[PDB]
RNA sequence: AUCGAGAGGA
């Protein structure tokens, strides 16, 4: 009865954008990103990945609290290279490497009988 | 082929077994996060009942009938109700189920989701279909009645994920495991004797070297092999849970990617 | 309910105490805490 | 004393609480409706109108929002009814009932009272779900669990009476106590729990874990420490991350027991600059204790900055924590199968002594110890022999657990159990008692009538050979039974003895204050102390410190 | 007992010394006995010591022993509050309990001395002494609804 | 035909009762280190034997897994909410007018349950559910 | 900058304190005879056997963020294999002309000894150690 | 299931609780508080059943 | 509640991805400290879910009758013939990552009691509501939208603060309050207000 | 102004231990800079350190025992195996001397 | 009360095997162990969530109207 | 009358935790209702903080009267009074 | 609505 409602983990409200950039204050060269309704699904998964990249110097996220939703991804790059260029990469990587390893499954499903 | 390596070592109609070999940690896990609580279905939302002289409450029935599976075989031709611009709901978002049955004879009668009729235009697709794996036909026991006991009832199933309500999930149990030997010491064994003999081998021992104790704990070592098992509950068949999680998964990335685009 | 319909009541020198005849005759664990606790007694 | 000295009161709310690791130490969460019920007066200035006409028409029924304007001419207007309910031009000096917002100071206390740290002032901070939350470092002022305790909330409605909230009752500036001039908040639970296991010199962690832990202070200055180790792959302690939480400036010294600049055991602790040098992080450390880190943090550098520290510690180590893991099973309360052995024939030793003892006195060779009878002496023999017995065999089965016993982890951080607990768990129970003697004859002769009559034996009068673990016979079950209910009987007459002589105290004392002049009066301006203390001096402003002309002899003070 | 005391080169060290420990009070006639210190014995009997030694050994003796309660379960709680309670109860000449016979029976205003305990016969004797009523006691305030003399209204403010 | 008797604290007073038929007198002619330590025979003049020494316990504390195990204070707690637990209190229930009925949806009978259960009605009647527990410091909520 | 001490020590005992992946390790020089070294090494990392003749260093050098090693072209005072970094925290002196010091590794802790280390290791919150084969 | 042992009195079902109390006719002596005169006492409280 | 007397009360509920999980898969319908374990000692509380885990396994009675020959010994054994560390733990991933915890959990069925007092029922605001007659304060009871008791012992805390106009408020704003004319001479309320 | 040479006394042996010549310069190597910074913290913390005019420390002190009070156990105690070592303590013995009361359960003699 | 649709741990349909349970127990005679083992149901939760399960619907069933 | 001169006040030149928290209460409160500021404001919209800012440039017009036991008082501007604390 | 009583929570 003081509950939110269920869709507002995934569904953005009015105004609510999917991200919101923001240049940190602390270091240079470094970024902070929010995510609206996301999760570990997807912050973990950037972060891990953000990370292969040997021209960014710092990568991390983090969901301040679980009630809500949204989740922030702090991001620092080498002079020259710029933070959302590096999240960028590490989107496309991902999606690449999951066109493979979807084409790779139905191969092997469809070898398989019973 | 380039990536992520796949290999299956079981299939049946309702489980998947396979190593997955060549990946991050972190994608195994995002994945089956997204297996578990994202991948759309449709069930029942809305149960609108007409007459229930039962011995079971109205929202009590009202609740099982939302945990029932259903066909959602060609879901991805049908929209959310949030998005279609039909007031309420019509046969190009939503599926209408109706469910009559009267207290018959002197034993007890049964009521079971085999006993659901569809009623909205389907227009011919795989959606809605109380999915039956029993043996005997009739699929999940709804309700009993006596003899002159009746319900009548109209529902109408969804669109929907996990993320909402658990009802709408196709997930099931997945078994998840990595590294059966502890050669990474991700784990640290709780033991009164000695580690070994107290903790029992994974069947995916078989399937790695033996650590062997006159060699140095390797550092590099990561996180990469992962021994899984997806379970179906019927709305969509098991390689197809897997195929729309790496591709939900895929899809949602790729919204952020765009999202970047737009401001 | 089965416990409520097996109750003691006592009114008001150690009245609280689990006195070694109860044993058999009165259950030791269940009574109220504070208050009244060791004067409302079950069978 | 039911309408005058306390009445019901208006603006004040009530709930089962809840615990929040990601919540501040001062702040309250407040469940949102609530939130809308509750409200402040404020008045119309041209700083607030865009937010008040605005807040207006948000109307009753969305959360940010007001009912009532109160114009002059006294007259009030409905905000949930009212034609012009969307409509109204604000005047300057028109109050508007806006509902309470995130940062507003409010007055938070659980009952039974009894203290000024029962009684805090918090920053509000409006949730979802119907419980208050709050951080788990006020846990032990309010001496709140989360089993469905209640608390209470009163919302200020004057300007200077917030001020007099957020400035003397603000949770900050009660974190160091008159009471004992020491700290009565500290890390507890989970958080004392994790930060011993996190500081190990076992406990290493790879980069990945180090970018989100430094990346979950909100203090943090954006700056990679560098590795202790950075040979074959770059790894940090766990003391260095913790240390990224605690402050510049802040220095400690300890010292336990075979401590020696070296801690060949990491005991002692070594904190030079914000920067931890040596030994486990534990409940010393960290606690309530009074040379503590609190205690010097807050006095050090400020109640904020302190107030903050609790903040950063928990949320680093709680994500260490969850990362981890912790656990306890009933496989933490077995024994050895040769320390079962020991335990037993050392019980067994205790038996034939007390065996002994007694054939000796029905022998006539028993001698009064001084003062007492013959049969006193004889009851004191026997419950030495047995407290001893029960306690040798306690300790022989805390020597046999080991350091991943998860029991024993918790002893060693101090978070919760202690050596009576895994005693009478794994060991024995021991001897039960009543009245301060053990088990008495209730039937004629005889404790229990499975019994002969005059038998004086061990487990005749509720001494209970068994462990929690082994279990209770049927004979030991009713006596520690027996044993039990005198422990609830009078924790209900203690609370009711106590809650007597705290009113007294209480209204006894009532108007004694330090007048200006330091003087410590009463109403009459009787001076009870002439100067409050002894010394003038506040209590919370007060620490142990050491005396050195006193001790030592007459050449080292003089050297 | 155990006895801390000055070794003739001016550390302090370990003296063992036998005490006597009795059961029951009779303080003026056991230290006049030959053989013993006078000058160290002591009894928890503070009323005792209240009438031998006079009011501020009793003063010592009633705080030696309210600490000893606490000190003893194990908590500590800093001296300048029981040292208040202690020097409360003896600042009268004897020794007043915090009772309704002790600190109530005071001549503290009526107001604040009905407001703990035998409350309408505190009004009553003072209707017919016609007491009068200071309203510098916080309770007398707290039932007249004005803002205490207390910390915040401990002065006053002015242009 | 006299095979059991009836007896108050009174007539209590003067008899001599086993505690179990076998383990209280079987004579004397090894030992499982796990099983909790026994008393003696030690009194061999018997005149009564406990039906069985469960039945000292009420009707609440009966419903507490293995008590014996426990600290005492604990079992007296469990007692006072085993009274307030939801479940199924009468099966007419649909047909009485109350001012409060609880029921629970989907009530089980629990995994472990003890001899004094058969007689309660509670396997019939259960409050509770079997949830599977994990004892685990995780969020720190 | 730069070195600042130097020497092949003797290992004499290697002791596994109540620990798993760290070892408190005793060592002496072979060629100075007044001089010994205590310390905590990580036992999984760099395994040390008794009587393991290692070689041990100082430095100060090869501030601001620590950036990952990225050494597609970096250089580093490491042709070594066990590499840590810590702060100086006491200076003993054992009399006459002995002196010894203190150093965490973030609570991984050494204590040398000797002399010779005079006019070297200042008050600073430098110091790496250096070890290898 | 219904147990019954319990009234109904204008559809409340009631339930009247034992009462525990000393019994009658049997003769007890109890040693007396050392400020009194009387040392000792017996005594019987003899009602009719 | 267990029936051990093992209390408390929900502070948040994650959804089945958010929680650790089995090799197998399996999810915990519940998560409890183990810091509410060891000083309570209610070792029938851990030996009742290493039981109940068998007999859920063998599709067995769980016997857990007090006086009864049955062992942590003898159903561990049991435990360990089904295939699980007998003493109940099981190696768990956080769900978070997929990252397996290194530390092992104590992980088995358990019955739960579903108590009255639940949330919705004691949340309580007032902001002004309905007054008693005669002492013109506020009613008692939420069941009635009451005011909440300032207690006198409350009324103390606040003086320890030195809180004086927040004690002054609460006693007259809040709940009571009224103004009355005072005879200058006699000092009673006396005077009749021809106010207006 | 003797009040005021008094109130202070202990603290001062304190300082003068702390402050002293040999000390001052062996110990704790201070500097001329250092040393005024010192003596300048040490008099502004003191200041910060004495009681406010206002307090009310009647029912602090109250508070201060009562609250710890209501936190005892073993109203008998562990004193209990031997049966003479019964001397009154915890809360009965708080009620004892709070009543002034003239006929306490264990009075004693202790003699040097 | 029914059997519960779907393990509410897991989410495995669990509600259209209570008939075929009673059966393998009354007519092939089998114990609750091999019955559950047989109907498919594995992991323990899924296990207990028909051998804990109470069927109380019979008994309302029984009442006339 | 009675009163006390300026000099030979024997009260603290400090303010205590309580004359200031009723100090910033009492601005608070004109702030609050429209009266006129005499600082700076840098953006600062709350009466509170700027009460608080008006007291650390000590630009508050206001006096205490400190009583004391048997009846006099002393007086203190808020501009006199150090406020350390 | 009020007076009483009883049950129960921290
Ligand atoms: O110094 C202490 C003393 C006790 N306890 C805990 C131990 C145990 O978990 C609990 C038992 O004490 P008690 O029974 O007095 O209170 P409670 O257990 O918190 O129960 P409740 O809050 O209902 O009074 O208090 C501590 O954590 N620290
Ligand atoms: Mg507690
Ligand atoms: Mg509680
Ligand atoms: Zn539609
Ligand atoms: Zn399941």
């Amino acid at each position: 009865m003081n509950a939110p409602d269920r869709f507002e983990l995934f569904l953005l409200g009015e105004g609510e954008s999917k991200l919101k950039i923001d240049p940190d204050t602390k270091a240079p060269n470094a970024v902070v990103i929010t995510f609206e309704k996301e999760d570990h699904t997807l912050g973990n998964l950037i972060r891990a990945e953000l990370l292969n990249d040997r021209k960014v110097l710092f990568a991390a996220y983090k969901v301040e609290h679980p009630f809500f939703a949204r989740f922030k991804l702090r991001i620092q790059t080498t002079e020259g290279y710029d933070p959302k260029d590096a999240l960028k990469n590490a989107c496309n990587s991902i999606i690449n490497k999951l066109g493979a390893l979807k084409t790779n499954f139905e191969t092997e499903w469809n070898l398989q009988t019973l | 082929e380039e990536g992520p390596q796949v290999k299956i070592r079981e299939a049946s109609k309702d489980n998947v077994d396979f190593i997955l070999s060549n990946v991050d940690l972190a994608m195994a896990n995002s994945l089956r996060r997204v297996m578990i609580a994202e991948i759309p279905t449709l069930a029942i939302d809305s149960v609108e009942v007409e007459t229930n002289t039962t011995v079971l409450a109205d929202e009590f029935i009202a609740h099982r009938l939302g945990l029932i599976p259903l066909q959602s075989m060609d879901i991805e031709q049908l929209e959310y109700s949030r998005d279609c611009f039909c007031e309420d709901h019509c046969d190009k978002c939503s599926v209408v189920l109706t469910l009559q049955a009267f207290g018959e004879s002197e034993s007890t009668t049964n009521v079971y989701s085999k006993d659901l009729v569809i009623v909205s235009n389907l227009m011919g697709r795989n959606i809605g279909h109380p999915i039956i794996q029993d043996k005997e036909g009739n699929g999940v026991l709804i309700c009993k009645l006596r003899k002159g006991q009746e319900l009548k009832l109209t529902c109408v199933a969804k669109k929907g994920i996990a993320k909402e309500h658990a009802k709408w999930g196709p997930a099931a149990a997945i078994e998840f495991e990595y590294d059966p030997w502890n050669k990474l010491k991700h784990t640290d064994y709780w033991y009164e004797q000695d580690s070994a003999k107290e903790w029992p081998q994974s069947k995916n021992c078989e399937y790695e070297d033996p650590p062997n104790e006159g060699d140095p704990f390797d550092y590099k070592a990561q996180a990469d092999t992962f021994y899984m098992n997806v379970e179906s509950v019927g709305s969509i068949p098991v390689d197809q849970v897997v195929v729309r999680g790496i591709d939900t998964l895929q899809k949602k990335v790729a919204s952020i990617l765009l999202a970047l685009t737009q401001m | 309910t089965l416990s409520h319909l097996r109750r003691t009541n006592t009114p008001i020198a150690k009245p609280r105490q689990l006195h070694n005849t109860h044993w058999g005759l009165v259950c030791p664990a269940e009574t109220p805490e504070g208050q009244a606790c060791g004067l409302v007694k079950n069978l | 004393r039911g309408n005058l000295m306390g009445k019901r009161v208006d603006f004040s709310a009530r709930t089962v609480i809840s615990g929040d690791p990601n919540l501040e130490l001062d702040q309250v969460g407040v469940p949102k409706s609530i939130a809308k019920t509750l409200t402040y007066p404020e008045v119309v200035t041209p700083y607030n109108i865009d937010r008040l006409t605005q807040l207006v028409r948000n109307g009753p029924n969305e959360h940010p929002g007001a009912k009532y304007v109160i114009r002059d001419s006294g007259d009030r207007i409905d905000l949930r009814y009212s034609k012009r309910a969307g409509d109204i031009q604000l005047q300057y000096g028109w109050k508007v009932e806006r509902h309470i917002m995130d940062n507003d100071p409010v007055l938070f206390n659980r009952q039974p009272s009894l203290h000024k740290m029962s009684m805090m002032a918090h920053r509000v901070k409006v949730i979802p779900y119907s419980t208050f939350r709050l951080n788990l470092s006020v846990t032990s002022p309010y001496n709140a669990d989360f089993d469905g305790d209640e608390m209470n909330l009163h919302v200020p409605q004057s300007e200077e009476t917030r001020a007099e909230l957020s400035q003397l009752c603000a949770v900050p500036l009660q974190i160091v106590s008159p009471q004992s001039n020491k700290p009565c908040m500290g890390i507890v639970q989970d958080t004392l729990c994790g930060i011993r296991k996190l500081t190990l010199r076992d406990t290493f962690i790879e980069l990945d874990q180090v970018l989100n832990m430094l990346y979950w202070v909100p203090d943090w200055d954006g700056v990679i420490p560098t590795p202790a180790i950075i040979k074959p792959k770059p790894l940090w302690s766990g003391k260095q991350i913790l240390s990224v939480a605690i402050p510049n400036g802040i220095h400690l010294q300890r010292f336990d027991e075979g401590t020696t600049l070296l801690s060949p055991k990491d005991n002692g602790m070594l904190i030079i600059d914000g920067q931890i040098i040596f030994g486990v992080v534990e409940k010393k450390t960290v606690g309530s204790s009074n040379g503590g880190l609190i205690h010097v943090v807050t006095r050090e550098k400020g109640p904020q900055v302190c107030a903050k520290l609790f903040g950063n510690i928990q949320k680093v180590v709680n994500f260490w924590l969850l990362h981890n893991g912790f656990s306890t099973g009933i496989g933490d309360t077995i024994a050895d199968g040769p320390t079962m052995r020991e335990i037993t024939e050392t019980i067994a030793e205790a038996k034939k002594k007390v065996l002994d003892v007694t054939k000796e006195a029905q022998a006539n060779l028993l001698t009064a110890k001084h003062g007492m009878t013959l049969r006193e002496s004889f009851e004191d023999n026997v419950v030495r022999f047995l407290n001893e017995a029960r306690d040798k065999a306690g300790r022989l089965a805390e020597v046999n657990l080991k350091d991943l016993n998860n029991v024993k982890q918790m002893v060693m951080a101090g978070s919760k159990g202690s050596f009576i607990n895994i005693a009478q768990m794994s060991a024995c129970v021991g001897q039960q008692s009543v009245e301060g003697k053990r088990i008495a004859f209730g039937f004629v002769d005889r404790t229990l009538p499975h019994f002969s009559k005059d038998d004086y034996s061990p487990e005749s009068k509720g001494f209970v050979e068994n462990s929690y673990l082994r279990g209770l016979t049927p004979q030991e079950f009713f006596f520690h039974a027996m044993g039990g209910r005198e422990g609830l009987i009078d924790t209900a007459v203690k609370t009711a003895e106590t809650g007597y002589i705290q009113r007294r105290l209480v209204k006894a004392l009532e108007d004694i204050m330090v007048h200006y002049d330091n003087t410590t009066r009463n109403s009459l301006g009787n001076v009870i102390q002439f100067i409050y203390g002894e010394d003038g001096m506040d209590a919370a402003h007060i620490e142990k410190q050491s005396l050195d002309t006193i001790g030592g002899s007459d050449a080292a003070f003089e050297k | 007992y155990d006895r801390k005391v000055p070794s003739p080169t001016g550390e302090y060290v370990k003296e063992p010394e036998w005490v006597l420990e009795t059961d029951g009070v009779n303080l003026s006639e056991v230290m006049t006995v030959p053989g013993i210190d006078p000058t160290r014995i002591y009894t928890n009997s503070f009323i005792d010591i209240m009438e031998v030694l006079g009011i501020e050994a009793g003063r010592a003796a009633l705080y030696k022993e309210v600490y000893n309660v606490i000190a003893s379960d194990g908590s500590y709680v800093n001296y300048r509050h029981m040292a208040l309670l202690v020097d409360v109860m003896t600042t009268q000449g004897g020794l007043t309990s915090v009772t309704r016979h002790g600190f109530n029976r005071s001549n503290t205003g009526a107001l604040m001395r009905c407001s703990f305990e035998e409350t309408v016969e505190i009004l009553f004797e003072a209707g017919a002494s016609a007491e009068l009523d200071d309203c510098r006691g916080v309770s007398e305030n707290v039932i007249l609804g004005q803002m205490a003399p207390i910390g915040t209204g401990a002065f006053d403010v002015m242009i | 035909e006299g095979l059991v008797e009836y007896i108050d604290a009174e007539e209590e007073e003067s008899i001599l009762i086993a505690m179990q038929p076998e383990d209280l007198e079987p004579a004397e002619a090894d030992v499982d280190p796990a099983k909790r330590i026994r008393v003696s025979h030690h009194a061999t003049t018997f005149t009564h034997c406990e039906i069985h020494p469960s039945m000292i316990l009420g009707v609440a504390a009966s419903i507490i897994p293995f008590p014996d195990h426990n600290q005492s204070p604990r079992n007296t707690y469990q007692s006072a909410m085993g009274k307030q637990a939801m479940g199924v209190f009468l099966t007419n229930y649909n047909v009485r007018m109350d001012t409060m009925a609880n029921i629970l949806y989907y009530p089980q009978k629990p995994l472990g349950t003890t001899r004094a259960m058969e007689y309660l009605k509670f396997r019939e009647l259960p409050a509770g559910q079997n949830a599977i527990v994990a004892i685990a410091c995780y969020s720190g909520y | 900058s730069n070195t600042l001490f130097d020497d092949i020590f003797q290992v004499s005992e290697v002791d596994p304190g109540r620990y798993n992946k760290v070892c408190r390790i005793e060592a002496a020089s072979t060629t100075q005879d007044q001089c010994k070294l205590t310390l905590d090494i990580n036992v999984e990392l760099f395994p040390v056997a008794a009587q393991d003749s290692l070689t041990v260093t100082i430095a100060s050098s090869l501030t601001r963020s620590w950036r990952p090693p990225q050494a597609g072209d970096r250089s580093l005072a490491d042709d070594y294999d066990y590499v840590m970094y810590g702060t100086a925290y006491k200076f003993e002196e054992v009399s006459k002309d002995l002196i010894a010091v203190y150093y965490s590794f973030g609570g991984l802790l050494m204590r040398l000894e000797g002399n010779y280390r005079n006019l070297n290791n200042l008050k600073q919150e430098n110091a790496y150690l250096l070890i290898r084969r | 299931f219904d147990m019954g042992g319990y009234f109904i009195i204008n559809g409340s079902e009631k339930v009247l609780i034992a009462q525990e109390r000393s019994a009658g006719n049997i003769v007890q002596v109890f040693k007396k508080a050392a400020p009194s005169p009387i040392s000792h006492v017996a005594e019987i409280r003899s009602a009719l059943e | 509640a267990s029936r051990h007397g093992q209390k408390g009360t929900i502070g948040i509920t994650y959804r089945r991805e958010d929680m650790p999980f089995t090799a197998e898969g399996i999810v915990p319908d519940l998560i409890i400290n183990p810091h509410a374990i060891p000083s309570r000692m209610t070792v029938a509380h851990l030996i009742e879910c290493l039981l109940s885990k068998v007999a859920a396994l063998s599709g067995n009675e769980g016997d857990a009758s007090p006086f009864t020959d049955i062992t942590v010994e003898g159903i561990s054994k049991l435990l360990r013939e089904h295939g699980y560390q007998s003493r109940g733990f099981e190696v768990m991933y956080n769900g978070h990552t997929g990252k397996k915890l290194m530390a092992q959990i104590f992980f088995g069925p358990t019955y739960y009691q579903r108590l009255r007092h639940m949330v919705d029922d004691k949340i309580h605001a007032r902001a002004r509501g309905p007054m008693q007659v005669l002492t013109r304060q506020p009613v008692e009871g939420r069941s009635r939208d009451g005011g909440l008791r300032f207690g006198e012992m409350e009324r103390d805390c606040m003086i320890a603060h030195g809180a004086a106009s927040f004690l002054k408020e609460r006693l007259m704003e809040a709940s009571d309050a009224f103004r009355v004319h005072i005879c200058g001479i006699c000092g009673l309320m006396t005077v009749i207000a021809k106010l207006n | 102004q003797n009040a005021q040479r008094d109130a202070v006394t202990l603290f001062c042996c304190l300082l003068r231990s702390r402050l002293a010549t040999r000390r001052v310069l062996q110990e704790y190597r201070l500097t001329k800079q250092a040393f005024d910074w010192v003596l300048s913290n040490i008099e502004a913390q003191f200041l910060r350190s004495v009681v406010h005019p206002g307090e009310m420390v009647g029912v602090l002190a109250a508070q201060s025992i009562g609250e710890p009070a209501t936190q005892m156990t073993l109203n008998t105690f562990h004193f209990a195996g031997v049966a003479s070592k019964k001397v009154t303590s915890g809360v009965p013995r708080l009620k004892e001397i709070l009543n002034v009361a003239k006929n306490m359960k264990t009075p004693s003699l202790t003699v040097y | 009360m029914i059997v519960p649709v779907r393990c509410f741990s897991c989410g495995k349909v669990v509600g259209d095997k209570w008939e075929s349970y009673l059966n393998l127990l009354q007519e092939d005679e089998l114990d609750e162990g091999t019955a559950l083992s047989r109907l498919g149901l594995k992991r323990y939760c899924c296990r207990r969530m028909i051998l804990t399960h109470v069927d109380l619907i019979e008994k309302f069933l029984r009442y006339n109207p | 009358e009675k009163a006390i001169p300026k000099d030979q006040r024997a009260t603290t030149p400090y303010m205590t935790k309580y004359e200031r928290a009723r100090i910033l209460g009492t601005r608070a409160l004109q702030i609050s209702m429209n009266a006129p500021v005499f600082v700076d404001l840098e953006g600062e919209t709350d009466p509170l903080r700027i009460a608080m800012k008006e007291l650390a440039e000590k630009k508050i017009p206001l006096v205490i009267r400190r009583y004391l036991p048997d009846g006099s008082f002393e007086d203190w501007s808020v501009e006199e009074l150090i406020v350390d604390l």
